[PDB]
């Protein structure tokens, strides 16, 4: 494809030729879990260079992309009304934690090491991965994007001519124009059940050419191929009814959060209008052509018409004296000994709600939107919650592991065994709400102490000393043995 | 190349067919016959003799007037199948008496 | 008996039923005296019609 | 009769020539409850390997899957339908608990074993099976799925050259792209009870020739008969009121979410239809041909028309300038006296609810999702919500189980009747949220600390201290004989 | 479809492309009839072309 992509290509063909060497067969359905569209290619003896990619470009391309479009518009368009901006503000909040002088998100590279200390080389790594984002500062903002989005994808730069030494700093790529991709790359007797390799890499895609609400997007209208390593990238493991339909968190929400702004609006525009008094005359202009027809009906509008407006700059009736009427005294001279001209008047705005069964759907829709059911101590629904949370960190994570692997291995500071060894796990941690962590323990300790108040009374008769730390304040030994020789010294 | 959809995957034939195609090497191979193994040749346990190189249907067609056999193919779905046959109703008993005599 | 082994059957919930069918057809007009089907199995693509 | 899966079928035509040599004969039943479908087959046809593809071929006119596709496409949307989604969720938070520095589902060998050697192969192993599964991040969705679907479905890899080291990482095989089919090997004088030992083996399948709503591209084509042996499978004690149909968790959902959908729906439509003004302006146009007598309509409803917009991106009124008018007069006119010309308002989605309808039915619809009334201390209701949680739990570990039986059979470390010796009992333990245990267990001694408090006036006069400890702290005898100890020791 | 790998591609970014040879000549003229490739697999080597 291009050159550009030659150091990530080296690291693409060399994994997919080391998958390829593993006999993953006799296996019917593609090793497909998540993510990439894959499109089913073919080959002679074993591959079919560029011929495969013509028709998988045109295959691929054509038929597609056009739901990607409408979930991200979708999810903006969400994200932009009242409460999902709330709700999104609450989990990003949550998800991205720093405070002033604490932790931020964090390599805890707790496990065995190399020697040990490739340990210092990988967090200075990791320093720079957050540098190369500026995490520090915009790590709000990528969260938000992806979450909301379900992806985001960034470039990877090499020097090239002296890789080692070459990652930069990362390059966002465009919401809606990313397809990830994989191939079936073999076909044989009956189905192919061969090893599925797939090679897993992505197509840049350009142009989006259409508009969106109060504007237009440019772009180059190429299709560009890339192997994989090239991009750091993730996204929710969420996905539709068919396929492979990626979807966000925002997904669920949509249905009821736009029949919510609907109610709301309907009752608006229940309420505006009738609001004015309204009425019509009806005029009797028989028995003349509508040259002269017109003149009784033009005459009564002429004099008598309410030409009266409200004043809705400053609290009053535009321009108008006397300052009010006491009655508006209108009247008819009539044509004939019959009451056909005359003023039929319609109904107003009347105070029809109970407007109240807007109150159910909000409150649904505030669930929807994945927030505790308390926001418009410690709770089920508040530690539900949080795991939650949790989880969102962790498939946010991966962004922090994949420029991180890159670099070691592409300066040398870890091989490609190394990695898949350290983890496993090489968690990256982050920091949680203080004053709520810090309120969590303190609800712990006190119910730890009413039962150890409770139990005093036989803490030396039914229970020992060391079991009730283990039971009632749910203490390790070790810990107990560190309480016990700290009381130790302190009496000295 | 007649249907567009796939190639024969199913053979009914006379029953001498049949016991050829049991008798003969149809493998690769240099030449070769002997008893008849390859396929079931005994139409009163079944219709289906056995798969032809691991490739078509072979079945026995009982009632062959002369001796001769049909090829064909019926693909996975059902509107790719040159046949049809749309039941509606099928098998449905009836029971009762006519009370006249009621006779059953 | 191997009545079905090789026949579609799709069953009906009505009586005397209706099967669709579409051919793809060149030739602007696709009723038409001479009109060409485009993916004929047997007859060959016609390359001149999309060129020459 | 793929040979690519010969290590399996060599598994599964060892399993049925024991069954052949056992005496479970005289049988009418088909020997199942809940699992494969069942058909029948002469010995003769059974006995030739290809008499898999016969039976395909005969399945496939009756083809299982479009029911099993039609009730888990079903079901697939009421999980992504508001108020169904999390339920699901909150049960399969409880079925895999996740923690820092915390286990996840283990394997817990303290029953009678073969050997120490086995057990700690097995613990590994089992380990082995939960990172090819990648559980320790995918467990809960792999779950989730399981929950939804009714069951999950793997395929195993075998290398099959060294199939002793050469065992690979599971295909996760989505329902609707296998059955589950078991055939009757046998005739006699009209009913036989020969033994039938089924085999019970799996075809493969998949299609997107029906409609999607995106991402579906691929067919089968053929279908795929594999071993038994070679896929690993759960699914729920769930099944239909006939057949072998197997059912999925909201399978209960399926009248009452569609209920509340359509209830909601009714109640928004009927809500915004008829919420702004509507009115028809009627036109004496008589006397005249028909076009022509449009002219004298036209002549009206162009200066009639209400020719304003109403802005929902911005609260506002298009061509409402001036301001707002203290009101709406109209001029409407007739060529004879007759009242005839005219304008209708209409209705007028009036505020009836009452809303209560729908709510009755959210209710409903909540429980049926085998939650908790106290969802949206310790109580009964979570009581047995977690022992339906463990029955979830064990059911769904057939996915762990049947790998590990498997793969140190392959290496050599168990023979098969082993497994069946030890198993029996070689229980997989999760973990539980060591929150909630720890408030149950405090509230239990809670409990026993006053029942104890109380029975002490006479703890050495009617009853022993012993009886206390046994029957109020509820402590066995080496408890009460091994906590006394550390008593002694620490008292002096 | 036959794959187009039963030929070359060279897809292009461009309209237009040129393909040049380089023949290796002799006889002291690159450009007159009768002029002889040195490498064309048809013919013998001039065996007496540098000799007799």
């Amino acid at each position: 494809v291009l050159s550009l992509f030659a150091p990530w290509a080296k690291m693409d063909e060399r994994n997919f030729k080391d998958q390829e060497k593993e006999d993953l067969v006799s296996i019917t359905a593609p090793k497909l879990d998540d993510g990439a569209r894959e499109f089913e290619v073919s080959s002679n003896e074993a591959a079919s260079p560029y011929n495969a990619a013509f028709q998988t470009i045109f295959g691929s391309y054509e038929p597609g992309m056009k739901t990607t479009r409408e979930l991200i518009d979708t999810y903006r368009n969400l994200m932009n009304n009242y409460e999902v901006d709330n709700a999104v503000s609450e989990i990003v909040s949550d998800a991205i934690v720093y405070e002033d002088d604490t932790e931020v998100v964090a390599l805890n590279l707790d496990k065995s090491k190399f020697s040990p200390k490739i340990k210092n080389m990988m967090l200075d790594e990791f320093s720079d991965v957050l540098n190369h984002l500026s995490f520090q500062r915009k790590g709000s903002d990528h969260f938000r994007r992806w979450y909301v989005d379900s992806r985001i994808f960034f470039h990877k730069i090499i020097d090239p001519k002296r890789p080692k030494e070459g990652i930069k700093e990362l390059r966002r790529l465009d919401p809606r124009q990313v397809q990830y991709v994989r191939e079936i790359i073999t076909e044989t007797e009956a189905g192919t059940k061969i090893v599925k390799g797939y090679k897993e890499y992505f197509i840049y895609d350009t142009a989006h050419e259409s508009y969106a609400c109060d504007g237009r997007m440019y772009e180059a209208g190429t299709k560009i191929k890339i192997p994989k390593a090239a991009v750091v990238y993730a996204h929710s493991g969420l996905v539709d009814c068919c396929g492979k339909n990626i979807i966000g968190y925002l997904h669920r929400a949509v249905k009821p959060a736009n029949q919510l702004k609907l109610l709301e609006d309907a009752v608006v525009i229940y309420r505006i209008t009738r609001a004015p008094d309204r009425r019509v005359w009806y005029v009797d202009t028989g028995n003349m052509p509508a040259r002269k027809a017109a003149e009784h009906m033009q005459h009564v509008m002429n004099t008598m018409k309410n030409r009266v407006v409200y004043d809705a700059s400053t609290g009053k009736i535009k321009n108008q004296q006397h300052n009010m009427s006491m009655t508006e005294d209108y009247w008819l001279q009539r044509r004939d000994g019959k009451a056909v001209t005359e003023v039929d008047t319609l109904p107003g705005a009347d105070n029809t709600g109970n407007m109240e069964d807007i109150r159910w759907f909000r409150q649904a829709l505030y669930m929807a939107l994945r927030v505790p059911l308390s926001r418009i101590s410690i709770t089920r629904d508040e530690l539900t919650f949080a795991k939650f949370i949790r989880e969102l960190q962790h498939k946010f994570e991966e962004v922090f592991l994949d420029p991180l692997k890159t670099n070691l291995l592409l300066k040398g500071i870890i091989t490609e065994d190394e990695w898949n060894d350290e983890i496993n796990n090489i968690k990256i941690e982050f920091h949680r709400d203080s004053y709520f962590a810090e309120l969590k323990e303190a609800e712990i300790l006190e119910r730890r102490i009413n039962m150890l108040t409770m139990a005093e009374p036989f803490i030396g008769k039914y229970i020992s000393h060391r079991t009730a730390m283990k039971d009632i304040l749910q203490m390790t030994d070790e810990e107990i043995e560190q309480e016990a020789k700290q009381i130790e010294e302190e009496s000295k | 190349r007649q249907t567009g959809r796939g190639e024969g995957n199913f053979i009914i034939a006379s029953r001498n067919v049949v016991n050829v195609l049991a008798s003969v090497d149809t493998g690769i191979s240099y030449a070769a016959q002997g008893l008849a193994t390859g396929f079931s040749t005994d139409t009163t346990k079944s219709v289906f003799a056995g798969v032809l190189g691991g490739k078509y249907r072979v079945y026995i067609d009982q009632y062959a007037k002369q001796d001769y056999f049909t090829v064909g193919y019926k693909g996975p779905n059902e509107m790719d199948a040159g046949i049809y046959y749309a039941p509606y109703v099928a098998l449905t008993p009836l029971r009762g008496s006519d009370p006249k005599n009621f006779q059953p | 008996l191997i009545a079905f082994d090789i026949c579609g059957v799709q069953p009906m919930n009505s009586p005397t039923g209706q099967v669709f069918a579409l051919r793809a057809v060149y030739g602007k007009d696709p009723v038409a005296a001479g009109a060409k089907e485009a993916f004929h199995p047997m007859y060959g693509p016609d390359a001149m019609f999309s060129g020459q």
